[PDB]
């Protein structure tokens, strides 16, 4: 299956962050980990949404918003992440990362 | 231990036909059904034993099973189609197993205006020193809304609860805004509103006490 | 016409106990398996167990076994769960999902109630309390108007919403809960009526809070 533009661009960036950043992601901020799942664009949106403090996300915040046909909004205080665990920022991209390589594997 | 895969978002323009793919290690071996579930709604089957469509579903609806990969065709694609659809098997050791579903979209619904609806604190409410004014937006896409209060002219931050939008059966987006005030408050200015800002747009319905 | 009816969520403790039920209807209840299949919200579907048709063969996930016990009795054509050392984790909506066959290696489903929401948690339940939206003509179209309920400060969802016992069903809008920063719930459900049958019909909603057991018919009248 060939790769939709928009998507191969937000594999790019993520590739970018998770590779190129030096010292840790966000410095210890902490978020919600996601699964290969259906809400998932927004899932991860919803997820990165939150920390503030970091600029080496708000490319990729900005680019997962395209994939996201609602509106998410931080602080959005739920019992939602029930299946969830909170995991590092740089982890958590790498994931969204493979998990988006992995659509392409034939 | 056996996990099914699908990629979790496709979409196609109207009527131009629409391809979702489950994975898993000899995933023919076994048989596939198709199911679709809408926001809020219990899954429906569509397939059942790879390709065996029930009573009931368009013949638009289709899949194959072959070696790795299931593959559930929806040609003629639809509007009302658009939902989340998952692969389910069963597998020996593990059971009932189910993929991760995916989101289908058709492409390019039109632009579509908020429907505005803003009440005023109950006369019970305000009997119960309590007062909640409620802003409720319907029939809009795409699902992206600010709302925003003011008092007299004025932006009220504190005390507004306020949802993420939500798919209607009928495939644009509800959300609903409420705003907490002391019986006060709203007994003591000229009136209060609530604006929703839809792309560029905006409706604001005001209201005010007798 | 095929269905399958559950019951029985609700606030739990962690570690706390929990019964379902489900109730068939519509077809040979003793010639099917059935399974219960829960789903988180957002969350895609987990299978949790199954039952043989005559009992001869139980079934259960990984993730539940030792804790969660299925259960059928043919003659009230009802499938039970009974669930024990609750997980926060195991807060989902709690489907009831019949099979294709008899045995396991036919167990997968084609008819699926319309699932019950159990959840998992340390807070406390609490009961709402309705408020009446009264009728405006403002923001709807000629001839018509707008009258409503709010569902306010209650946990945990889901909240049923009707009017006039059923029997009015159309202009009906439920819409969607709102999470508070209280960490409660609230909903608004609206419905749009001829403007002239005002003062004459009665109007009422049916709230329904089956976790907390409560109900409340609120009357909306005119301002």
């Amino acid at each position: 299956v060939p790769p939709s533009t928009a998507l191969r661009e937000l594999i790019e960036e993520l590739v970018n962050i998770t590779q190129n950043q030096k010292a840790p992601l966000c410095n210890g901020s902490m978020v919600w980990s996601i699964n290969l799942t259906a809400g998932m664009y927004c899932a991860a949106l919803e997820s990165l949404i939150n920390v503030s403090g970091c600029s080496a996300i708000e490319k990729t915040q900005r680019m997962l918003s395209g994939f996201c046909p609602h509106k998410v909004s931080a602080g959005q205080f739920s019992s939602l992440h029930v299946r969830d665990t909170k995991i590092e920022v740089a982890q958590f991209v790498k994931d969204l990362l493979l998990h988006l390589k992995k659509l392409f594997r034939e | 231990s056996y996990e099914l895969t699908q990629p979790p978002s496709v979409s196609v323009a109207p009527g131009q036909t629409a391809r979702i793919s489950c994975s898993g290690d000899n995933i023919g071996g076994t048989f596939v059904s198709w199911y679709q579930q809408k926001p809020g709604q219990a899954p429906v089957l569509v397939i059942y034993d790879d390709n065996d469509r029930p009573s009931g579903i368009p013949e638009r609806f289709s899949g194959s099973n072959s070696g790795n990969t299931a593959t559930l065709t929806i040609s003629g694609t639809q509007a009302e189609d658009e939902a989340d659809y998952y692969c389910g098997t069963w597998d020996m050791v593990t059971n009932n197993v189910f993929g991760g579903g995916t989101k289908l979209t058709v492409l390019g619904q039109p632009k579509a205006a908020p429907s505005v609806t803003l009440f005023p604190p109950s006369s019970e409410e305000l009997q119960a020193n309590k007062a909640t004014l409620v802003c409720l937006i319907s029939d809009f896409y795409p699902g992206a809304v600010t709302v925003a209060w003011k008092a007299d002219s004025s932006p009220v931050k504190a005390g507004v609860e306020t949802t993420t939008p939500s798919k209607q059966s009928n495939n644009k987006y509800a959300a609903s805004s409420y705003l907490s005030l002391t019986p006060e408050q709203w007994k003591s200015h000229r009136s209060y509103s609530c604006q929703v800002t839809h792309e560029g747009s905006t409706v604001e319905k005001t209201v005010a006490p007798t | 016409q095929v269905q399958l009816v559950e019951s029985g969520g609700g606030l739990v403790q962690p570690g706390g106990s929990l019964r379902l039920s489900c109730a068939a209807s519509g077809f040979t209840f003793n010639s099917y398996w059935i399974n219960w299949v829960r789903q988180a919200p957002g969350k895609g579907l987990e299978w949790v167990s199954g039952i043989a048709y005559d009992s001869s063969n139980t079934l259960y996930a990984d993730s539940v076994k030792g804790r969660f016990t299925i259960s059928r009795d043919n003659s009230k054509n009802t499938l039970y769960l009974q669930m024990n050392s609750l997980r926060a984790e195991d807060t989902a909506v709690y489907y009831c999902a019949r099979g294709l066959g008899a045995f396991h290696w036919d167990m997968q489903p084609d008819y699926w109630g319309q699932g019950t929401l159990v959840t998992v948690s340390s807070a406390s339940t609490k009961g709402p309390s309705v408020f009446p939206l009264a009728p405006s003509s403002k923001s709807t179209s000629g001839g018509t108007a707008a009258l409503g309920c709010l569902v306010k400060d209650y946990f945990p969802e889901p909240v049923t919403v009707s009017w006039n016992s059923g029997a009015l069903t159309s202009g009906v809008h439920t819409f969607p809960a709102v999470l508070q920063s209280s960490g409660l719930y609230s909903l608004s459900s609206v419905v749009t009526v001829p403007s002239s049958s005002l003062g004459t019909q009665t109007y009422i909603c049916n709230v329904n809070h089956k976790p907390s057991n409560t109900k409340v018919d609120k009357k909306v009248e005119p301002k």
